[PDB]
């Protein structure tokens, strides 16, 4: 189909009271052949965390690319980039190729340093800020994740409970998709601790 | 005469334009890099002060290049601006491509070539800025270099650029000890800036300072620009104030 | 989506739904579709969403810029031509469909502009997927002479109507009322026809219902040599 | 031969063009800025040079962004091109990379960078002016800065430039205090600038603007709490008068 | 004049900028080359000024162009850098094109070609 | 003095300003014409001497007032070569403006674009600066009566009334005297015709010369129209003065 | 003064440029040629000069096209350029317009070619004088091209060193060679006389004479060596 | 005048002149007399084409050149520089013809020429033009005659002159206005054009000249430009010969 | 068509490539080489489209060796595989579509361990200790991992590659006409004759 649908991978982020959660699968697929089960998809540049779903080649190159812009940012300003400001950077990079765009769907997660508000945003092929403070999903199982997350979600969650909510959301949805699953990983960003917790789970 | 173009040589078989640019660096203040096996101290002087000069909220003779290489600045700041920006861009261009931080040696080399090109080609001015580079890359540990205005580089274990070079150098090599310590190097720097600079008190707000240390974790380097009030505490310890 | 644009004697009202839909999955329930060009020229985005959101920002940089260069307020006509010539070059490969609405010292103005560059000037215009849906309330209750009070009512009944029949738009109705000589009042989440139905159960889980392979600490902050 | 291109240097260093460029600055009128702990006041004067010439068509105080204003001291015409460019780059280089109006330090550098290119070329004169750029952002606070003809910039607590530079500089040193409010700064600003011309002072001949608190009034729109009004504010002719009555 | 540019042939058929380039060489370090029958020794004077100079991280005056061709140089070190980089890039290119390693003759004729080109123009000195 | 720097515009003298650019202020009194423009109250008038040096010339070609666009006039003081060239850009720029920004182009903005262009010419040594002083006239879309003088440096400032030429000082003192004693910046005659008569009176007084009708060229910007008057249209105003 | 002769973008106070007059002088420094014509034939007769007597001359006639061709006088580097362009215009006319290009219009494009380098900095006015002969629809023509670009339709002219003596031979006999028609040999006889008066310290050889002829039914042909020994 | 300011056509003297631009008018003086006579229903161009010796081919050398087919130009000054300007004039006309589907108006033609000349006094690597062009014709706005100076400056003229004999020319031209306030209809202006070149030649009484008269006449060529040739020309010669003696 | 196989042991990378080149419906020559060495401790086995294999492999060979000479010290496997991904990433958005998939199996000297990467024709590098591409990976991703243990010796892993050859011969309908095996360790790269 779409090159984005072929390679696969899911990214889902969530909000709570002074916390955000962002999780991914570890699957790399090239068509039905599973390549890798242990390649992550979420990266981070500073304390702002980025996911990228879609075609693999653009997922690694766009990891490299946004790293590249944020490290210039950091040096210039003499401070780490904020999520709020990183959400615009993300749209700008995507819009720069309209008619040969990168096949990806970025998800931004963080919590601001200037206000401490929790922050999340969604993107698309050619990109725009798609604002919520509920949850953002992307990927091949994005349609499963969109309903599945909404039932489970409640607002004003504690960081430890927010983990329970995301974990459940991702695992069952992932399981019932062919091009996702295959191991997972979740980052819970409190404020100044990030705990990184890898989901033990059934293989697909 | 043979200042008239940059692309012409003198009958002596020097180039007056480059020599002249070298004299540009002696109308700006001293910068001292000392390498020690336990760290590099980077030291710089602010050549302009006043009592209304804001200088306590700013760094401007200390610029971080990436996460593991930083420079000290001596010369024209306008000259400095364009090359620092370019260097930052290339060093991190290497990061993207190769997925490793740039080796110290290659990035100086890149930047010294660009300097030679401005003399070699067109009707552009050569740049009268001497940068002391301090980095860490695994292939030679701590690495110190400094660059001439001509467009060439040499390694050092300690070096001084800026004004009153000849005197300053004299003072350093008299008091160097081959193993050294990171703390003893800082102390050596201050001793030297004190004497070359005519600001006898030699206060915190007249000093910029950065130390590069691997003490933060292992295999991981932390570059720490000293902030003004900290610069004031270490002058008490060395006794200057 | 759905846009309705309606003149009144002292101004203009532009309104739009808040539901962001990408395919037949609701992408965001609450997210504006009112984009601001200039402080008194506002617009609503439809069609392809990415193209609308981007192009008001790039075009808007110029409109703001001309305000600063000319030392004059920004005309709405300035915004229209810049769009019309912009979209024209790329021939609808930026698919961007805007109702531009605003006020000026020249009067109150309403335009629509289309992907290929075409202009519509009426006293009510509508655009979007629920263009057809919103139309019928607009035709049967637009009148010549409307006060502020009525016009707010004319837009809100039309966006609400287009919510019900058009399955593409839902959620809240956002209003921006633009009055001559005065600040433009953004009345977002005016009318609520989507009070989130509460759930029978709490789908909250015990603590250690998930099964976790290992733990780890990643740093998000600077290291220290101290 | 040492002084008579941008490309040439001297056996005493530097370029002739930077020394002369500095001279251009001092031919201008006196313009000054005083930084306070909650604001920055920016002031300049206008010399009409005829009663026929209007005072408002001269704009020596210009918003770069609606958080960062500037004045200049030097040649009038050069100012006008550089402000048009400053806006133009303000939007390009850091409002499609940052998507909101630049932090003070960044734009200072971008404006500085144009000056640097105008020194860099051989056959292109450097600017006739040095600016003061005063602005606000959250991260580095209120701030005030000088962009000199070279392509080089300096942050300042207070400074002045132009013709009245030697009298003004010595006043600014004596009279600055550790802590001060904006309101008090307006009065210190006014008193300093009056040194430069006597008996031709008044709030129509004095242009005065600030980067102080936001004004949600002049934001242009309402009902959106996350965004703020402009930090920049131009004081009117009646408002200058009120403040002048109080001295 | 008549030494003010390379585009002045001069009233003696000498290009002064070529002449002054030659005078430039003298300022650099001494270098000597001697062939055997199963070797070449390429030897150079190594400059000293201070014992705070590294030799650890710092270029030698000898640079490997490929793996069987080598280069030593004399003159301004700053100038030479660019010379050496080009000489190297071409030597690797040679195997891109033919799939052979470089010949010794090919290389020297090329490095003189690069300067000759520079000499020919008037905008750039060699 | 002379060295770098009355031979180049990219070479600053030790005064701080470029000498050659200043020579352009001495190159605008080579055609020996004087303009006086004043503002009405819903109109702007501009009047410049018409110099006929020989009878072999057509006398109606001999103008310096121009139609730039619908609502913009311009009078140029200084040499003809630079006049046409300045005027061409200005016409062209006025046209360019609608299509970018919509509506008609006001005076202020025309004057700003010409001022930046003038600065550009001084920035690069690739051209000389312009030898003409431009005084643009309009009646504005909402800001009404305007006179804008843009000098070849690029300095531009608006006016209550303005004068230009080798006898500039003399019409300038006559104006101060008039507006200061009445206390009004404007001229409070609410028809456009009687402002044009006042302009004719003032020029007569300052120069000390009475003028005939082949000796004045008269342009009038009215609100949302611009027209240049022909000699027999000038004649109604001249007989107005001559018998009050 | 003559401090003004170093740029071709600078005029004199006497209303000249110095470089263009100097380019005029450059013609004289070279070889000598005489052109003359009749209504049904056109002829150039040109002196070949050699560096030394082991040296074997310099070809002074360049065949343009089969209805036009030209001779040179002055500097050769200059001539090769001007000729090339002219040939290019004759081949362009023949391909696209199926025409033999008029001598008058062709000469006029050359005048326009000269001004292209005169105006612009760099390049120079060319330092060669060209005499172009041809036969078109309007019969035989002889044009005198100059460095300046002044183009002059003439019955006879001569350029190069000591060429004033050919114009004196041609001036006396002006009406006589116009009346010759149908006899190419006799126009050559007149030309041979002409170029005799131009010489000083020399005598005509079978390899000094190079005689170039175009007319009604005869295409352009350049006689050399053993084809100029009927008219030696 | 002084030293400096001369060398490059972009440098100003103190006086507010530029010596190079001045130097360009001086150059036209040495050139060969040109006149224009405007008329109520035509324009007449005449020029003095000097013949250096009796070797020249008569009537086969012209400085009168055409633009489109309704505009006359004749230049004085340097011949080939003059050609270049007329070349460009053809380019101006041709471009207008494509777009608007009509022959250039004369004020349109004057504007574009006047800019091209001005550009070549604007830069440092250009040279100032060395030619004047008396030019004009008849259009849909009646007859117009212009004279373009080497500076980039032009004005309209009822009767115009430039070249060596221009003092004799202007003097006569002025006379023409006094005797004829009606300005002379086109026929009699051919014959009259002749007499002016014959007078102008009493300052050019060195070598012979060839009288070439062309016209463009509303009444007598149908607004198109054509040369005056044959018996019309002869009549104009005979009148001029008579009245000079 | 064409196989490339990889398995990494505890001190070596064993890369293998098919001997056959089939252009047309005829096997173009039965025994060939089809691996080129980027660096003296980094090996690039390649397979893909016609003659794009060769040009790309020669392109990368020049450029990695260039850096090695300048620094005076060879690149690591992390850097080398990465370079190659950059190149592919340009090439798929370029008018010239390269369609070359490669395996980079090198010895990291500074780390002292083998590293085996799978780099796709699209431009995606992931470190994997059993990878392949084409329809090689369609049979042998399962087979390796079954008999593979974290620890191995070089003798085991070669014999396990022989096991994988056998599977391939039965159920893949393409002939390979044998396979070549070069072993990449710390002691360089050497040819070892195997079927």
């Amino acid at each position: 189909s779409d090159p984005s649908s072929i390679n696969g991978g899911i990214v889902v982020a969530m909000t709570g009271k002074d916390c955000v959660a962002i999780a991914c699968d570890l699957r790399l697929g090239s068509q039905s052949l599973g390549v890798s089960n242990k390649f992550e998809k979420i990266f981070h540049y500073g304390h702002v965390f980025l996911g990228i779903t879609g075609l693999a080649t653009d997922v690694t190159t766009l990891n490299e690319m946004f790293r590249y812009k944020t490290n210039l940012y950091k040096l210039k300003e003499e401070r780490a980039i904020e999520p709020e400001t990183f959400t615009q950077l993300v749209s700008s990079s995507l819009y720069e190729r309209r008619f040969g765009p990168y096949f990806v769907g970025p998800v931004v997660a963080g919590i601001n340093s200037k206000s401490g508000k929790p922050f999340i945003a969604g993107f698309d092929l050619i990109g725009c800020i798609d604002e919520a403070k509920d949850f953002i999903v992307s990927g091949t199982a994005s349609d499963q994740l969109f309903g599945m997350c909404e039932s489970l979600y409640e607002p004003n969650l504690e960081p430890e409970d927010l983990f329970e909510t995301i974990s459940q959301a991702l695992l069952n949805a992932a399981d019932r998709d062919a091009l996702s699953g295959w191991g997972a990983v979740v980052y819970i960003i409190k404020k100044d601790e990030v705990v990184k917790r890898y989901l033990k789970m059934r293989q697909d | 005469r043979y200042d008239s173009r940059t692309t012409i040589f003198s009958p002596e078989g020097r180039l007056y334009q480059v020599e002249y640019a070298l004299e540009s660096i002696s109308h700006a203040g001293t910068a001292i890099g000392i390498m020690a096996s336990d760290g590099i101290v980077l030291a710089a002087e602010r050549k302009v002060t006043s009592t209304l000069l804001e200088q306590d909220t700013s760094t401007e003779k200390l610029y971080k290049l990436n996460d593991k290489i930083a420079v000290a600045v001596a010369g024209l700041t306008a000259d400095a601006e364009i090359l620092i920006n370019t260097a930052r861009i290339h060093a991190q261009n290497y990061l993207k491509t190769y997925n490793e931080d740039i080796p110290v040696e290659i990035l100086v080399r890149r930047l010294s070539d660009i300097k030679q090109g401005y003399t070699q080609h067109g009707g552009l001015r050569p740049f009268g800025v001497s940068f002391i580079y301090a980095g860490y890359d695994d292939r030679y540990g701590y690495q110190l270099y400094t660059s001439n205005p001509s467009g060439n580089y040499t390694g050092w274990k300690a070096i001084s650029v800026g004004a009153n070079t000849s005197a300053a150098q004299t003072l350093l090599q008299m008091d160097y000890k081959d193993d050294m310590k990171v703390d003893d190097a800082i102390e050596l720097a201050l001793k030297t800036l004190s004497k070359t600079t005519d600001s006898s008190a030699l206060t915190y707000d007249r000093l910029e300072f950065a130390t590069i240390r691997k003490g933060a974790n292992d295999g991981e380097v932390y570059q720490k620009i000293f902030k003004p009030q900290e610069i004031k505490d270490i002058l008490v310890k060395t006794g200057i104030t | 989506t759905t846009i309705v644009g309606v003149k009144f004697n002292n101004g203009v009202v532009i309104a739009a739904d808040t539901r962001s839909t990408q395919g037949p999955i609701v992408a965001d329930k609450n997210c504006a579709k009112l984009h601001r060009i200039s402080p008194k020229i506002w617009c609503a985005g439809a069609g392809t969403a990415a193209d609308t959101e981007a192009v008001t920002q790039l075009i808007g940089s110029n409109i703001e810029l001309h305000s600063l260069y000319t030392s004059r307020e920004p005309r709405v006509v300035s915004a229209l031509q810049m769009l019309k010539q912009h979209l024209f070059k790329y021939q609808g490969h930026i698919g961007a469909y805007l109702i531009v609405a605003g006020v000026d010292p020249t009067g109150s103005h309403l335009f629509s502009i289309h992907a290929h560059g075409s202009t519509d000037v009426g006293y009510y215009l509508s655009l979007g997927s629920g263009s057809l849906a919103a139309m019928a309330v607009l035709e049967s209750h637009w009148k010549q002479d409307l006060t502020k009070e009525e016009a707010i009512k004319l837009a809100s009944d039309a966006i609400q109507a287009g919510i019900w029949n058009d399955l593409g738009s839902g959620s809240n109705v956002d209003v921006c009322v633009m009055e001559i000589g005065k600040d433009a009042e953004y009345l977002r989440n005016y009318l609520t026809p989507n009070v989130r139905e509460e759930k029978q159960k709490s789908y909250k889980f015990p603590r250690g219902t998930t099964a976790v392979l290992k733990e780890s600490i990643v740093n998000i902050c600077d290291i220290q040599e101290e | 031969r040492y002084s008579f291109s941008l490309t040439t240097f001297s056996p005493s260093g530097k370029l002739g063009q930077i020394d002369y460029a500095l001279t251009a600055v001092k031919q201008g009128v006196t313009s000054l800025g005083i930084k306070a702990t909650n604001g920055v006041v920016i002031a300049t004067e206008k010399k009409s040079s005829s009663p026929l010439a209007m005072s408002e068509t001269l704009s020596k105080v210009s918003l770069l962004t609606p958080d960062i204003g500037a004045v200049y001291s030097g040649m009038g015409p050069d100012y006008r091109v550089l402000v048009d460019k400053s806006r133009k780059v303000a939007h390009t280089s850091y409002k499609r990379i940052y998507g909101e109006y630049p932090p003070t330090k960044l734009l200072v550098s971008e404006v500085a960078k144009i000056m640097q290119e105008a020194t860099q070329s051989g056959g292109v004169r450097p600017f006739g002016v040095s600016l003061l750029i005063a602005g606000h952002d959250e991260f580095n606070g209120f701030s005030l800065y000088q962009v000199d003809p070279s392509g080089s910039y300096f942050p300042w607590k207070a400074t002045a430039i132009g013709k009245g530079s030697v009298a003004a500089k010595t006043f600014l040193e004596k009279r600055w205090n550790d802590e001060l409010e904006l309101e008090d700064a307006i009065h210190i600003a006014l008193l300093t600038l009056k040194e430069s011309v006597e008996g031709e002072f008044n709030g129509d001949t004095i242009e005065l603007a600030i980067i102080g608190d936001e004004n949600p009034d002049l934001l242009g729109y309402t009902g959106i709490p996350t965004d703020k009004g402009p930090r920049f504010r131009k004081l009117t002719s009646q408002e200058i008068n009120d403040r002048l009555e109080a001295l | 004049g008549y030494d003010r540019a390379l585009s002045i042939f001069s009233p003696d058929g000498h290009i002064f900028q070529v002449e002054y380039a030659l005078e430039a060489v003298k300022r650099g370090t001494c270098a000597v080359g001697v062939k055997g029958k199963n070797c070449v020794v390429l030897g150079c004077e190594r400059r000293s000024t201070l014992k705070l100079q590294d030799t650890r991280i710092t270029p030698s005056k000898v640079s490997k162009i490929d793996s069987h061709v080598v280069l030593s140089f004399s003159g301004l070190n700053a100038d030479s850098r660019i010379l050496i980089e080009k000489a190297r890039v071409e030597a690797q290119s040679h195997r891109l094109t033919l799939e052979d390693p470089v010949t010794v003759e090919y290389l020297t004729r090329y490095v003189a070609g690069v300067q000759q080109r520079y000499t020919q123009s008037g905008g750039v000195r060699p | 003095s002379a060295a770098g720097y009355d031979r180049h515009i990219t070479i600053f003298s030790p005064e701080g300003r470029l000498y050659q650019v200043e020579y352009a202020f001495k190159a605008t009194n080579q055609t020996n014409i004087n303009s006086l423009a004043v503002r009405g109250k819903d109109c702007t008038v501009v009047i410049s001497q018409k110099k006929v040096p020989d009878k072999l010339l057509d006398p109606t070609t001999v103008s310096y007032i121009f139609c730039i666009s619908r609502t913009i006039g311009m009078v140029v003081n200084g040499p003809i070569p630079d006049a046409r060239n300045a005027a061409l850009r200005a016409k062209a720029e006025a046209a360019e403006f609608r299509y970018k920004y919509g509506y008609d182009m006001p005076c202020d903005v025309l004057a700003k674009r010409m001022a930046n262009l003038s600065q550009i010419y001084t920035q690069r040594a690739y051209m000389r600066p312009l030898g003409v002083i431009l005084t643009f006239v309009s009646v504005d879309e909402e800001l009404g009566p305007s006179i804008y003088k843009t000098d070849p440096a690029g300095y531009y400032v608006g006016y209550k009334a303005t004068a230009t030429g080798p006898k500039q000082q003399e019409i300038t003192t006559n104006l101060e005297n008039h507006f200061k004693k009445s206390k009004i910046d404007h001229i409070n005659e609410e028809s456009w015709e009687k402002v044009v008569e006042f302009a004719i009176t003032h020029m007569i007084d300052a120069l000390g010369t009475e003028f005939s009708k082949n000796d004045l060229e008269v342009g009038v910007a009215t609100k949302d129209k611009f027209f240049t008057l022909s000699a027999e249209n000038i004649e109604e105003r001249l007989v107005a003065i001559a018998e009050q | 003064r003559n401090n003004y002769d170093g740029d071709t973008v600078t005029f004199s106070p006497t209303g000249r440029l110095f470089q263009v007059e100097y380019a005029l002088e450059a013609i004289k420094q070279g070889s000598v040629t005489v052109g003359l014509r009749s209504n049904t034939h056109a002829v150039l007769v040109a002196l070949k000069r050699n560096a030394d007597e082991l040296s074997s001359y310099q070809k002074k006639i360049i065949k343009c096209d089969e209805h036009m061709g030209l001779s040179l006088a002055g500097l050769a580097p200059d001539a090769r350029v001007l000729s090339n362009y002219l040939r290019q215009q004759c081949n362009y006319s023949s391909l696209v317009f199926n025409r033999k290009l008029a001598v008058e219009r062709a000469g006029h494009l050359l005048c326009d070619k000269a001004q292209k380098n005169t105006q612009s900095y760099g390049g120079r006015p060319y330092g060669v004088g060209l005499l172009i002969i041809g036969y078109d629809k309007s019969g035989a023509h002889l044009l005198e091209f100059q460095p300046s670009g002044n183009v002059t339709e003439l019955y006879g002219t001569a350029i190069g060193a000591r060429s004033q003596g050919a114009k004196t031979y041609l001036e006396r006999t002006l009406d006589t060679f116009i009346k010759i028609d149908g006899n190419p040999d006799e126009l050559i006889k007149a030309g041979v006389e002409a170029i005799s008066q131009s010489l000083r310290d020399e005598s005509l050889t079978v390899d000094n004479l190079s005689i170039a002829i175009v007319g009604k039914d005869t295409p352009f042909t350049i006689y050399d060596g053993e084809a100029v020994a009927k008219y030696i | 005048i002084g030293t400096g300011y001369d060398l490059s056509n972009s440098v100003f003297s103190p006086d507010g002149r530029n010596f190079q631009v001045e130097y360009a008018v001086k150059a036209v003086e040495n050139g060969t007399t040109s006149i224009g006579i405007k008329c109520n229903d035509g324009v007449v161009f005449a020029v003095e084409k000097l013949i250096t010796s009796k070797l020249l081919v008569p009537q086969k050398n012209v400085k009168i050149q055409v633009v489109d087919r309704h505009i006359g130009c004749v230049y004085s000054g340097l011949i080939p520089d003059g050609r270049h300007l007329v070349n460009r004039g053809r380019e101006e006309a041709a471009s207008f013809k494509k777009l608007y589907k009509t022959p250039i108006p004369i004020p349109a033609f004057a504007d574009r020429l006047g800019q091209y000349v001005q550009a070549h006094t604007l830069y440092n690597s250009v040279r100032p033009f060395g030619v004047s062009t008396i030019f004009g014709g008849v259009d849909k706005n009646g007859a117009h005659l212009y004279m373009l100076e080497p500076s980039g400056s032009y004005w309209g003229y009822k009767g115009a002159a430039t070249g060596k004999g221009r003092q004799s020319a202007k003097a006569e031209l002025e006379k023409l206005v006094d005797h004829h306030p009606e300005g002379l209809s086109a026929r009699e202006a051919v014959k009259q054009a002749a007499k002016i070149i014959y007078l102008a030649h009493e300052d050019n009484k060195e070598k012979d000249f060839e009288l070439e008269i062309s016209w463009c006449s509303l009444s007598e060529t149908n607004g198109l430009h054509k040369f005056v040739k044959g018996d019309l020309l002869q009549e104009a010669i005979d009148f001029a010969q008579k009245e000079i003696n | 068509m064409d196989i490339i196989l990889g398995i990494r042991v505890q001190d070596s990378v064993i890369l293998a490539s098919s001997k056959a080149v089939t252009r047309g419906i005829s096997v173009l020559k039965d025994s060939d080489d089809k691996t080129r060495q980027l660096s003296p401790h980094t090996l690039m086995s390649f397979a893909g489209e016609a003659g794009d294999t060769v040009q790309f492999a020669e392109y990368i060979q020049a450029n990695i060796q260039l850096y090695s000479i300048r620094e005076d010290y060879e690149l690591s496997p992390q850097a080398v595989s990465s370079f190659v991904r950059q190149e592919l990433a340009k090439s798929i958005r370029s008018r010239r579509p390269y369609q070359v998939n490669v395996l980079i199996g090198g010895y990291d000297k500074k780390k002292n361990k083998p590293e085996l990467y799978q780099i796709d024709y699209l431009g995606t590098k992931v470190e994997l200790p059993y990878g392949a591409h084409g329809y090689s990976g369609f049979y042998t991703f399962s087979l390796l991992d079954h008999h593979y243990r974290p620890d191995m010796t070089t003798e085991e892993g070669l014999d396990l590659l022989k096991l994988c050859v056998q599977e391939l011969e039965k159920r893949m309908p393409m002939d390979f006409k044998g396979v070549i095996v070069k072993i990449v360790d710390k002691d360089g790269i050497r040819q070892v004759d195997d079927f």
